[PDB]
């Protein structure tokens, strides 16, 4: 059992979703998300006559304001019985210390913990901006469908009508489809991040390959983001006007591993779409009596006396991240 | 309440070092938010050092075979040199170039009071404005951690590298953190040079063997923190609820079965009854103007009121609680509150002089315990530099060399705050008894009076001769 | 309540500098709205400087080889020159041309008390009304910020440009803001000239190493602010509600089921019953004139009254709360309230003289701590100017040059407030004991008495000769 | 309550000057409606100046090379001239022709206490009744505003034209407003003449740099205003409601359902029942004569009465509230209330003499701080005029000219109120100790006694010779 302050990572490397589209964090002192409580977009046009001023403007009463945040509280043991991750030859005598082994093993345990919540949050993000629906579900828990409201024109499919696979691999240009799906996106699209084989049949067209610019032509901080997360986001290059990226991230589930992304999917939208990170109550007596009922995360190291007389690291959170405008992204399944 | 503050059951050193940062941080919090620490450090300053800290060099003339007169003249030379070197008006005796000897002693004693330790370093200044190229830079206690903030180890323990026997070899000084964005890098610093040179003066009071750090404050001050909080909040609640008043409206109405039947009929299909009654009551309050004072009675249609029945109404007792606990921790921490916040309640004559003399002797204790170390260390370094520069001449008949008998040659004592005044009659009857019976010497007389016998005699010579010349009465 | 005032957990310098502007601004608010700060600064003035601040030049004659008689005559010359230069009646010694030396010390000590620092600048005046072309302009602490209000940096830290070791090189003085619409421009000002010349006298007390600013006031005075607010409001509520009275009218009426049925019938279709009853009650109050006193009973038709049942009715306790807390913060901030607002409650003889002597010695502490810096700095600058102008003649046998031994030559002490009077019998029995036993010298006798031995002897010569000539009794 | 009085958060000068008129106006209101200001200004007068303000000219004979005997004789001449010029019995020394030197000092100190500043102007009178054509007219602070009441500007700031460095060049004097219908016109007035002549003596105490105005009173007296109001009103309510009594009439009647049915029938169509009952009750009260005392019971037919149930009934606490706050603000504003309204409660011997000596020394502080400026300025102007007229002869060996060394030649001190009496035994034992040990000089003895050594010796000569001649005992 070590203090709360032993929670230093400086490792925030989420794959460009919770850090770039979903910056809009709202931890609450209350259980649910109350979209009426969030101001979101403000009623933002009307003025008043040059004699007096008008009424009082409020948070404009969101129609649906009741969903259950994913209160996730996992834990692990940091029992000093293992040989640990030994960074090359930094004096294993301190590993021989139970104190250093226990502290850096709580380091390792907790980092596994937040990357676990981060990967489940990224699955929530990919569900969110791929269908507008999120499955708040788990065993011994009712499945609540949390819908931002993704429209039908945001779910139009490439296989409908003519498929890119069922097209000329040399002369056909899918740019026409690119603006066709981008027009009904309530904004400009500046990233065309694909799943791998989706980008494969996208680039199979020649027009794509002599239309794209392999050069840097550094447009924004997206190159810096790729250099940071050189793991699963791949900056293919410029398609001229728009940036071409491929995400091949993978989640390692209970017995097997598989990619986050489905077979062939796309979301057309902006890099500055508004993403909410509403956070529920944290059900920990420590959190309430020290005021961490409204926060992002909560770690603790703590000893059980009695039957499971041991010591554990416990991580608690409650995210219900969504997208403010589901119509911002057009979600297309590809050929 | 024991939850937010937790003592382990172990030796004090291993019970404090693991929670060193938290205890010291909350100590910083209370010494910054609270005036008691400022008053305590100020009184400790004014009782230990006071105006100044005076050097007196007494080489062991009897043991070294040195003549007492030669020792006294050599002491005169070294005292003149030391006073003129210490009186530098440009604050130039520190590497920071902003503290004289007075604030050397000030910061040293303050930090040895707070953390229990003080860290001085004898560095070689290059500024040629003075004859002596040695300055003394004080080193923060945050600097002493294991190389790169690693936890305690076999022999590298909280920043000090020692042997199995505990002998303090050296230290790992982390880089300064001001501005709040410098990284820390740990540098090796030995405690002392092999030739006896005092390079890193590490003066701390160890409560037990093997202890590396001094004493705290917060680990006995959390209770003032939470008593001040609780008295503060309870006075706020008492003040706000002496005349809290509920202004509602009730009526006769309330025909039991009829009212219940009307409410049930309204719930089912007859809400028009409730709407009509609400309209009648709104017209009631708008035709009455139901107003109590300068303010409007908050709108309450009949049949609902607050029940502000209270809890027990005995005296809070906080009066004698707080007197007992202030008493308690006052001659806990050591300096009495009848001056740490100055009560004059029922205090008497024996009260005053007994409390004053015991407290002053006890400050003499703390002074001789936590000031003479720094004084002797600094004096030894300065005297070594003076011998290097041949400023003062060592006795020719030196039985032992300077380097061999630095302790014998550099034997010194120091004088703290000035002449104590408490009663007057007390000190004067003591003085007359001592001067008539001869029960006071030069050294302890000057210790009691904060003066010097040589200068009092020379100035009495001057007094008598000027009175004779000008016509006054010697 | 901890919401509107928040301490971070960190070293004091990095815990104060980020919230420097807010704490200092609320300090200004309380020192302007509240009399305690004015009384405290006034008493600090009258205990530290009092009437005047007297220079006494004591060049280290013994160490420099200078004769004591030559040192004393040279000191006579410099003292005459300094007194005649300081006594300028046209307020002309400042660049602002509106403060003499007295108010130099006054504003300096006041600002070094409030912000913990004072800023003097030795400038070259061109006004030829005096022999000495050096004036000393005091610089506001608002001026010291990083160039163009930028946040703290690596070596540019809150306006001071220092090295990695912290040595204060210079400062960025923002332009004055009076009138309230001048822009600020930051100008470079070195702390001191390389030759030891004191250009920018920056005197502050650092609580720890690397600290750049002094101590505050508000960060321990918010609690007086909110206690005065709460006692004020609670006395207002108590006064207004000792005899608040509800004047309503009730009646018997109230036939339970019948009244409820009548109200329901009125709500549905029989409002004529309510109109008739209201008419009857209006005729009632207009045929009765229902009047209680000098005022009309506020119109209440039967069946509605206020329920002014109260909260608990124990004594507020504020009495012993406030005595305990005034006690508390009184010998917190340092000067006792039994004179900061003058209680005479149960105070006794030992009470009086013990409190007085400890407080006066402690003011002697503050004086010697935060006045001698400014005194020595100003004296050094003035003496350097005098040596430049050949006003006073340095000793011919100077062992060290003036520029080399400015500290040795410009060694000086200063005398604050005048002769302390507390009891009479005390001071006089002390005086008789000292003058009979010779336990007092010229220097410390004159320190105790606020006089000069040379002038007392010359005036005693004059006394004796005039008594002999006129026929009086010497 | 903070609504009707509002502090901005800013430097004190820019926090006061915008609300200068309102604060000063409410200060006028309270100093006119309230006796405390009158008592405070009267005691300040009687402690600072008292009976008179005595000049003593001490040209720097030692520095100027002037002989002490020549300086003393020249001082005798100037003192005789100044006393005879000041003792003018026709009030003719002012341009208003209605104030002597005493009321010069009186109005000056009173206005420098109220507004913190005083404004004297050295004008050239033409009335030839005296040798000296210089009078001194005092200038109202309402006169100093920007030309035509414009707001503060870059260098024209609240009426004073200064430079960027703040040097006070001159002033814009608005025309007088008495009678209440003169328009104001702003006229240029320089602060001083280039040759050092003191034309516009502007003496004010600046709390900080760049401040142009002095200190206030009301901005710490609003709380007495509203405490006196609240205690006044609460005593009025307590007095009027200790025996307020409701005299109504009730009856048994009140047959619940029957009474309600009768009232409803009356409301609908059967008002004859109410008329008959009212007639019966009128006959009741006219056949009973329902009379309680000396007065008639106010006419109340049955079924209606006042419910004068009260609020809480604890002691008001105002007793210890008011003692604590009077205490509080008493040694806030500075002069203790145990004489500003004279309590004799539990006050003791050490109480008396400690309070008296500290308060008297503190008045000596205020005297030497806010009287010597005006004294020296007026003396300099008068001495310049005397040198112009060759009334007194300057020393022939003048090391510096009069115009060059006006400060050196016109060096002077002043004596305030007369001989302090508090205990008797105190002053007499002090006097005997000083006269036996010689610890008192001519100058400080005469300062303590309010006399002159020359005149005491001459009159002792006269005493002894008259006793010898008439046969008495010298």
């Amino acid at each position: 059992a070590q203090l709360l302050a032993a929670n230093e990572q400086k490792f925030k490397f989420d794959p460009l979703f919770l850090r770039l589209f979903f910056r809009e964090s709202y931890p609450f002192t209350t259980e649910k998300v109350y979209l009426s409580q969030i101001p979101g977009l403000v009623n933002m046009a009307l003025y008043v006559s040059p004699i007096v001023s008008g009424e009082v403007i409020r948070s404009r009463g969101g129609s649906t304001s009741e969903f259950t945040p994913g209160y996730v509280k996992p834990k692990h043991e940091v029992n000093p019985q293992m040989t640990l991750r030994r960074l090359p030859d930094e004096d294993p005598q301190n590993l021989a210390d139970p104190a250093y082994r226990r502290r850096r093993i709580i380091m390792q345990n907790m980092r596994d913990e937040e990357l676990a919540i981060a990967q489940v949050e990224e699955m929530q993000a990919v569900s969110a901006v791929l269908k507008g629906k999120y499955t708040m579900t788990g065993e011994a828990f009712d499945p609540v469908e949390v819908d931002m409201g993704r429209s039908e024109e945001n779910n139009i499919t490439q296989s409908g009508g003519t498929e890119w696979s069922k097209r000329d691999k040399s002369t056909y240009d899918p740019t026409d489809d690119i603006e066709a799906y981008a027009l009904n996106a309530s904004g400009v699209v500046n990233i065309i991040v694909f799943d791998p084989k989706g980008w494969a049949l996208f680039r199979s067209f020649k027009a794509v390959k002599e239309k794209l610019d392999t050069r840097r032509g550094s447009n924004s901080e997206l190159e810096t983001a790729v250099k940071d997360l050189g793991k699963a986001v791949s900056y293919k290059g410029m398609y001229g006007d728009v940036a071409i990226v491929v995400y091949s991230g993978q989640y390692v589930e209970n017995g097997v591993k598989k990619n986050f992304l489905p077979d062939n999917t796309m979301v057309l939208g902006n890099t500055q779409a508004r993403g909410l990170r509403t956070y529920g109550c944290i059900q920990d007596a420590d959190a309430q009596r020290e005021g961490i009922n409204a926060s992002a995360r909560y770690p603790k190291n703590w000893v059980t006396t009695g039957d499971p007389a041991r010591e554990f690291t416990m991580i608690q959170s409650a995210p219900l991240m969504l997208l403010a405008d589901p119509d911002e992204f057009v979600s297309v399944q590809l050929a | 309440q024991l939850r937010s503050w937790n003592p382990p059951s172990e030796s004090v050193d291993a019970a404090l070092l693991p929670n060193f940062t938290r205890g010291n941080a909350r100590a910083d919090d209370l010494v910054r938010n609270n005036g008691y620490a400022a008053n305590a450090i100020q009184l400790h300053q004014d009782h230990i050092v006071g105006s100044f800290f005076r050097l007196s060099h007494r080489p062991s003339w009897r043991y070294l075979g040195i003549g007492e007169e030669e020792a006294r003249a050599f002491s005169r030379e070294v005292e003149a040199a030391w006073k003129e070197f210490a009186e530098d008006d440009c604050c130039c005796i520190d590497v920071e170039r902003k503290r004289t000897f007075t604030m050397m002693i000030r910061e040293g004693v303050a930090m040895h009071a707070f953390n229990g330790e003080l860290f001085v370093q004898a560095t070689w200044d290059t500024s040629s404005s003075r004859l002596f190229r040695t300055q003394f830079r004080m080193v923060s206690p945050k600097r002493i951690s294991n190389p790169n903030n690693t936890g305690d180890s076999r022999n590298c323990r909280a920043g000090v590298q020692i042997n199995d026997s505990g002998a303090a070899l050296g230290y790992y000084v982390s880089e300064d953190g001001y501005p709040g964005w410098m990284p820390q890098k740990w540098t090796w610093i030995p405690r002392e040079l092999p030739g006896g040179r005092a390079s890193f003066i590490h003066v701390f009071e160890p409560v037990e063997d093997g202890q590396t750090r001094g004493a705290n404050v917060f680990y006995s001050v959390m209770e003032q923190m939470k008593m001040l909080d609780t008295l503060q909040n309870t006075q706020l609640q008492s003040a706000i609820v002496k005349a809290m008043y509920a202004a509602t409206i009730e009526s006769e109405l309330d025909t039991q079965s009829a009212m219940d039947f009307i409410l049930g009929a309204n719930s089912q299909e007859q809400r028009e009854r409730l709407t009509g009654w609400i309209g009648e009551i709104a017209a009631y309050y708008a035709a009455a103007p139901v107003r109590l004072g300068g303010a409007k009675v908050p709108h309450l249609m009949p049949g609902d009121s607050l029940n502000l029945q209270t809890a027990q109404d005995t005296d809070n007792g906080y009066s004698v609680f707080e007197q007992s606990l202030l008493r308690y921790i006052a001659a806990g921490l050591g300096v009495s509150y009848e001056q740490l916040s100055r009560n004059y309640a029922q205090m008497s004559y024996s009260t005053a002089r007994a409390s004053a003399n015991e407290s002053w002797a006890y400050f003499m204790g703390r002074r001789k315990f936590v000031a003479s170390r720094q004084a002797s260390q600094m004096f030894l370094c300065w005297l070594e530099e003076a011998i290097v520069r041949r400023v003062v001449t060592l006795p020719s008949k030196a039985r032992f060399s300077f380097q061999e008998a630095r302790s014998a040659w550099g034997n010194c004592d120091w004088i703290g705050s000035g002449r104590m005044a408490i009663d007057g009659l007390k000190e004067v009857q003591e003085a007359v008894m001592l001067i008539e019976a001869g029960l006071s010497t030069y050294e302890k007389e000057c210790a009691k009076r904060g003066d010097d016998y040589q200068e009092i005699f020379a100035q009495q010579v001057r007094e008598t001769m000027e009175r004779r010349a000008a016509g006054l009465k010697p």
